[PDB]
């Protein structure tokens, strides 16, 4: 256990993060191994998983280590580790949002309750994002504005007071959270609600 | 009392201190100048984190923040000196990188060549400290990207100030080829089809 | 900008006029 | 002698044996008749049911339909949330949950299409992807097709059709009821006659044989009458099979074996008339004039006598039991009646022992379904223009509560709820999975068990405009909009809104719908949680001593009652399956949220532990036993807590 | 189509007139028709005058104006909206005043084309100020109405002043906060106001940590519908939430003091394993909530 | 449109 460690801890520190991962796996150390794994998918998070990336080279590592977690029972600390489930989900939710998938893509995103979509859950969503991984926090920008996006597309194909509610919710959300891009980002948010009406 | 309250008065102190800085028993008087540059240089970084005042005033902040990276800090003294002085940078994190990545190729044509070679004095004393975390946060802030983008029609920019902001442009780029990690990103930027639209050589 | 004042309030506890 | 987290187990196992003793459907339907009705207003917080969204039928289909020249037809599959609809010879599904949904259309058809189901597959024929087959029938072929309803990704189940080059000859008799079985066993019926009809179909080419093929399994000879079918009806659980004649002839037909259909018994209106007059009370809503409209069959799981429940147009459900004379039933005998509600739906509220076997609020009845535990709709034509909609549940709070076994009847909640008129019904189908608190009748209908592990039932209303969503409500729900009420008004306001509950669900049962209230379930909400607290603190009752021994308070019992609710799905439940190194009994997912579940308990009982009272420190026996056992139960949380955590450190 | 051919010509002539008198009777008549999305697709800059003219007086329309901003990407010029309707003298519910500056808050945290990035700070630095004190005026009414204490006839002189503007945070701790003792609020407010003063700031959460206490040990004597818990979870229950709502600044939550109070708390009210509590309670509150390891060290020494 | 019906090859093994 210890020299997996050492082997793979200078390896940390010289970052090759992707050995390190499967160093720290292989003594089953999974506080590190979902750390790092958690560096790798953020910025590959809202990126085209396309044959032979880096994201699918990722992704599918990334996989493999949330089957052989779960069957075997293995956790880190949950906000090492609620993080790491989390970024796979959205992982989940930009390669069904590049593949045109809207209506699978919009289910997700609805599921992780990481974006408020009714008035109502503005105050508790907008309280999350203070203590949530900022690997995550990262990527809200891109997150904003493909479910934006994705309310976009569907409204040009009741419903519309709908629709244009769960846009006005995403708009007071992003005004209220200081984060990455906010000035590009709340302002295409808000043209895009315009064009709905 | 005034480091983010008004813009007018600050800019009269701003530039007092700059020449201060360059126009520079002994123990306790050395220990006395270099407590204060301490305290001078967490100021900086603070207004220069929430983009506070105008960019005139933004630029005098880099200047005094440059010497103070340059001189001061560049022998246990000089470790923990260096040492305390990275938590100060990591303290604001992106929120700091972002503002100063945003100051470059703007409008102004001091802040911009003040703001470039500023980061130049930050990823090199960040290596003294094999990999760095202010080069990281470079490329997460798409700040490798726009800037390997700019390098097109370098011919067209090239005493003059559109000189002497080029120098500090290309000055950066080649620190960052002399780290290991500095490669995968930069290579990934595809320089090679950049420097060969401006059809310089 | 606060200024605590325990001097002069309104009685929290009792009714108007 | 025994120590903390010990003890609370005990209490535990108990308390799970109470909920599974919650009384059966024979017991409290005994051969007699009922009328016992407590009827809501729609908009009530007391409403056993309430409509949550509607969906618009889509243009595109309203245009087609228009475009038709001689027959359409509408329906439901609400068990994957799909609905059809049928031109002529053409056929159009889309997702009704989709706001802009897309049309799947199957225009092959050559002759005009007369019935369609989706039916589960016969297994080994088919690639493990087809979900479900798509039957449909014209008036020349019965046609097959595969169908792939997988869940990408969001709301319903992306849908796919597959050609099987599976048809089967019409043939001389009308198809339109198609009813399948679990095990994929497709059967037909019709409007030409009584006969059922099966389709096998096979995966190899033979031969001698065919890969899809059709026979009659009733075969009548000469001398014939005239008379068809109303409905087909399965019921899995006892393999039977029923039809419903026009006349109100009752067949039943067992499926003794995997290709065998026969038919083991025939009961005529005139049985049932017979039988209706030997009871005790006999009703000028049932005589020869009186028409059945509709059956439906009651499974083995949640009695064990009462097989079958029949609709009359008058409003009267019949519950017949069957018996073998030793297995298939050979006799079919009405043996309960339940009776019609009084009260007809108004627009302004109206002022509110004996057996009303006259009401003819329920008259006409077009239309009628039952769903387990007891879910009864019924569609009422009143005028030619608008249905009027009757629902009703079994009251599980008084018959739970009721002593002794003799005094158990049939007792409901029931509301009437108006879709705007113009619109007609059409179907009403089951969109979430099918309700069962236990195995056996015993527990069998125990809502309160399930309301934190089930989601509240819900069901599709189809009408020729759109599907309406309508859902259960439990306790909980009524307990929390209640308690919604009570924010402006009184203080002894609360006190008589609680003591209504306290009069029909028990001291218990109210205490342990506070404090699930106060935890955060339930359909300002802090207000509500704060006011289920204040219940929970001031109603809960105290310890004494009877008449060394103490009975504890109303409170504590609550506490071990609802802990028990949370756990009841995995506490005998092995923690892992063996077929050679491999699996968890209880899904990740469900152990995630027991456990969120368990850890809000937890932390309302630390957020005050000052107030409520035996959890601080302490006539003194009672209050000092009080405390243990609060104790114990605490410790038992933690545990429960620690042992999931373990369990899910097991499979990572 | 040259079906749809006529239409653009036909909105071509309307779009561009330059009778704006026009244009203003056809955006009045657009919204009585619910056609919304089709004014913010103009360009023109006559619907900017009336969207504008009408937002000083119609809080409905100015969400308009808020909504054609955003949609063009204008973000920060509509957080100026948003704030400057949040600190109007309509009539507003305190409520929406919260969405406002909540949305004000985003729509101000991202980069917007063309404006600064010391103006676009500067703007959300006082949108989230005010918010903060919203929300403090918020919860504070909250329970000042369910206040069994007050009379019925104060409360509605309450509800009238509080529901609507918002007021200093001197008017929110004399007349209201400070008088209910009500701690945990008054905590806010120092931390809202940068209340510089390390004793009171003190004083005030040994008074918040005894109040709670007692609650708690109440609620446990009279166990009340659900088992309570015990004192130190409500304890931990109230810190929890300032901290989180802190944000963890060093003025109002100084370790250097609070994390001993804490711990004497925990002795002299015997909140142990007499009770069956972990003794280390304390200690993995303060870990949990984000104060780092080597200062706890640093002050248990 | 017309739902594309995929063939029997993929629906029935084997």
């Amino acid at each position: 256990k210890p020299i997996i460690n050492k082997v793979a801890s200078v390896a940390e520190n010289k970052g090759l993060f992707e050995e390190a991962a499967k160093l720290y796996d292989l003594a089953k150390n999974a506080d590190k191994v979902l750390e790092l794994m958690n560096k790798l998918l953020s910025p590959v998070v809202p990126q085209i998983s396309a044959p032979q990336s880096n994201k699918e080279r990722l992704k599918n590592m990334a996989l493999s280590i949330a089957e052989r977690y779960r069957a075997q029972g293995i956790s880190a600390n949950k906000f090492v580790d609620s993080t790491f489930y989390l970024l796979l989900d959205l992982i989940t939710f930009f390669d069904e949002y590049h593949s045109g998938h809207i209506d699978r893509a919009f289910d997700i995103i609805e599921r992780l309750k990481l974006v408020p979509l009714n008035q109502e859950s503005v105050e508790e969503r907008v309280a999350a994002f203070r203590n949530f991984s900022d690997e995550i926090r990262h990527n809200l920008s891109e997150v904003l504005l493909a479910t934006m996006n994705i309310l976009f597309t569907q409204f040009k194909r009741d419903r519309d007071s709908q629709l244009r509610s769960q846009a006005r919710t995403l708009i007071t959300f992003a005004g209220m959270i200081p984060y990455r891009t906010s000035g590009d980002t709340n302002a295409r948010l808000v043209q895009m609600e315009v064009l709905m009406n | 009392a005034f480091s983010s309250l008004k813009s007018d008065e600050a800019f009269e102190l701003a530039r007092v201190a700059k020449v201060l800085l360059w126009k520079l028993e002994q123990f306790t008087v050395g220990n006395l100048i270099g407590d204060k540059l301490f305290q001078l240089f967490q100021l900086c970084l603070s207004a220069i984190s929430q983009c506070s005042g105008t960019p005139e005033l933004r630029s005098l902040y880099y200047s005094i923040c440059y010497r103070y990276l340059t001189a001061v800090v560049d022998t246990r003294s000089v470790t923990n000196a260096r040492a305390r002085t990275l938590k100060a940078i990591t303290l604001y994190g992106d929120r700091l990188l972002n503002v100063i990545c945003d100051d470059a190729y703007g409008s102004d044509t001091t802040c911009q060549t003040a703001a470039m070679i500023l980061l130049n004095a930050l990823v090199h004393t960040s290596r003294a400290s094999v990999d760095c975390p202010i080069i990281d946060a470079l490329n997460r802030l798409n700040f490798i990207g726009v800037l390997v983008d700019s390098l097109k029609e370098i011919l067209n920019e090239w005493a003059s100030p559109s000189q002497q902001y080029t120098s500090a442009k290309l000055a950066l780029l080649l620190q960052l080829c002399q780290t290991r990690q500095g490669a995968k990103y930069v290579l990934q930027a595809n320089l090679f089809r950049a420097l060969e639209q401006s059809g310089v050589f | 900008k606060l200024v605590i004042n325990k001097d002069m309030r309104t009685d929290l506890f009792s009714p108007p006029n | 002698d025994l120590p903390p987290v010990a003890k609370a187990a005990q209490v535990v196992n108990q308390t799970l044996q109470l909920d599974d003793s919650y009384p059966d459907l024979d017991s409290y339907c005994r051969p007699g008749a009922s009328s016992d009705y407590e009827m809501q207003s729609s908009d009530s917080s007391w409403a056993p049911f309430h409509v949550v969204r509607h969906h618009n039928i889509p243009d595109k289909v309203f245009e087609h339909l228009n475009a038709g020249e001689v027959f359409t037809k509408l329906g439901l599959f609400a068990e994957i949330g799909y609905a059809w609809a049928s031109i002529d010879s053409s056929l159009f599904l889309w997702d009704y949950t989709h706001p802009n949904p897309e049309l799947i259309g199957y225009e092959e058809a050559t002759h005009t299409i007369t019935a369609v189901a989706l039916v589960p597959p016969k297994p080994g024929v088919f690639v493990k992807t087809i979900t479900h087959v798509l039957v449909v029938a014209t008036t020349s072929e019965i046609i097959l097709l595969g169908v792939s309803a997988t869940p990408t990704p969001s709301g319903s189940k992306s849908l796919t059709l597959y050609s099987t080059r599976m048809s089967v000859h019409r043939g001389g008799s009308d198809v339109s009821f198609i009813v399948g079985t679990k095990d994929g066993r497709i059967f037909l019926g019709g409007e030409s006659d009584t006969d059922i009809h099966e389709i096998f179909y096979q995966q190899e080419e033979r031969w001698f044989s065919s890969r899809c093929g059709k026979i009659n399994h009733s075969h009548p000879f000469g001398s014939r009458q005239q008379e068809w079918l109303r409905g087909l009806y399965v019921d899995d659980t006892r393999n039977l099979l029923y039809s419903l004649s026009n006349r109100s002839t009752i067949r039943t037909y067992h499926m003794e074996g995997p290709e065998k259909l026969t038919k083991v018994i025939e009961k005529d209106k005139t049985s049932c008339l017979r039988d209706f007059a030997h009871m005790a009370d006999s009703s000028p809503l049932f005589t020869d004039k009186t028409n059945i409209v509709a059956l439906s069959p009651i499974p083995a799981t949640e009695a064990s006598k009462l097989h079958l429940m029949a609709l009359t147009d008058t409003g009267c459900r019949l519950f017949l039991s069957a018996t073998s004379s030793a297995l298939a039933p050979q006799s079919m005998q009405l043996q309960f009646v339940k009776f019609p509600p009084r009260e007809s739906p108004t627009r302004i509220r109206t002022l509110n022992s004996q057996l009303d076997k006259t009401s003819r609020a329920l008259d006409p009845s077009a239309l009628g379904f039952r769903f387990s535990p007891g879910y009864f709709f019924d569609v009422v034509r009143k005028h030619p223009n608008q249905d009027m909609l009757f629902v009703s549940a079994p009251d599980t709070g008084r018959i739970k509560v009721t002593q002794p076994a003799s005094a158990l009847k049939y007792f409901e909640q029931g509301t009437w709820i108006e879709l705007e008129n113009g619109n007609r019904t059409i179907e009403i189908g089951l969109t979430t999975a099918p309700f069962a608190a236990a195995k056996q009748p015993l527990g069998f209908g125990n809502e309160l068990a399930v309301q934190f592990d089930q989601v509240p039932g819900e069901f599709a209303v189809l009408t020729n405009t759109g599907v309406h969503i309508v859902r259960r409500r439990r306790l909980v729900d009524i307990f929390a909009k209640a308690l919604g009420n009570c924010v402006s008004a009184s203080d002894d306001a609360l006190e008589r809104e609680v003591r209504k509950f306290i009069n029909q669900y028990g001291r218990v049962e109210t205490i342990a719908a506070a404090l699930a209230v106060a935890c955060g379930q339930g359909s300002m909400d802090r207000n509500t949680e704060n006011l289920a607290r204040a219940a929970f603190i001031e109603y809960g009752g105290q310890p004494r001593l009877a008449a060394e021994s103490v009975r504890l308070s109303s409170r504590h019992d609550a506490l071990a009652l609802y802990l028990t609710r949370l756990v009841r799905t995995l506490w005998k439940a092995k923690v892992v399956q063996v077929g050679s190194g491999s699996d968890i009994s209880s899904t990740i997912p469900t152990l995630v949220t027991i456990q969120e579940n368990v850890e809000r308990l937890r932390n309302f009982l630390e957020a005050n532990k000052s107030t409520i009272q035996g959890l601080a420190p302490p006539e003194d026996i009672a209050n000092q036993k009080e405390h243990q056992a609060l104790h114990a139960l605490q410790k038992l949380m933690e545990s429960i807590s620690e042992g999931i955590s373990f369990v899910l450190m097991l499979f990572d | 189509t040259l079906a749809a051919t006529k239409r653009m010509e036909a909105y071509n002539v309307v779009n561009d007139s330059s009778d704006e008198v026009f244009h203003f009777d056809l955006y009045e008549w657009y919204i009585e028709k619910g056609w919304t999305d089709r004014i913010l697709s103009i360009d023109s800059p006559h619907v900017i005058t009336y969207l504008q003219r009408l937002a000083e007086t119609d809080f409905r329309h100015a969400e308009l104006l808020c909504r054609f901003y955003t949609t063009r990407s204008r973000f920060f010029e509509a957080a100026q909206v948003q704030t400057n309707l949040a600190k109007s003298d309509l009539n507003i519910s305190l409520k929406d005043r919260i969405i406002l500056l909540s949305r004000a808050k985003g729509n101000a945290s991202v980069n917007t084309i063309g404006i600064s990035r010391q103006q676009q700070q500067q703007l959300n630095h006082e949108a989230s100020e005010l918010l903060e004190i919203a929300h403090i005026q918020d919860d504070l009414l909250e329970r000042l109405v369910a206040d069994p204490r007050i009379p019925e006839e104060r409360k509605a002189e309450i509800e009238e002043f509080l529901d609507g503007p918002i007021r200093t945070l001197t008017d929110l701790f004399n007349d209201y906060a400070d008088q209910a003792n009500y701690y945990d609020l008054c905590l806010l407010i120092f931390h809202a106001a940068d209340f510089h003063n390390p004793r009171t700031i003190l004083d005030t959460w040994n008074n918040l940590i005894n109040q709670s206490h007692f609650e708690a040990e109440q609620r446990r004597e009279y166990w009340p519908i659900a088992e309570p818990p015990l004192p130190y979870v409500y304890v931990s229950q109230q810190i929890q939430l300032i901290a989180h709502r802190t944000s963890l600044d060093s003025l109002i939550f100084p370790v250097n003091s609070l994390l001993p109070v804490v711990c004497a708390y925990a002795i002299n009210n015997g909140q142990d394993a007499s009770i069956g509590a972990d003794p280390c309670w304390p200690i993995q509150l303060f870990l949990n909530l984000g104060v780092p390891h080597a200062l706890v060290v640093q002050v248990l020494e | 449109r017309k739902a594309k019906l995929l063939p029997m090859e993929e629906a029935l093994l084997p």
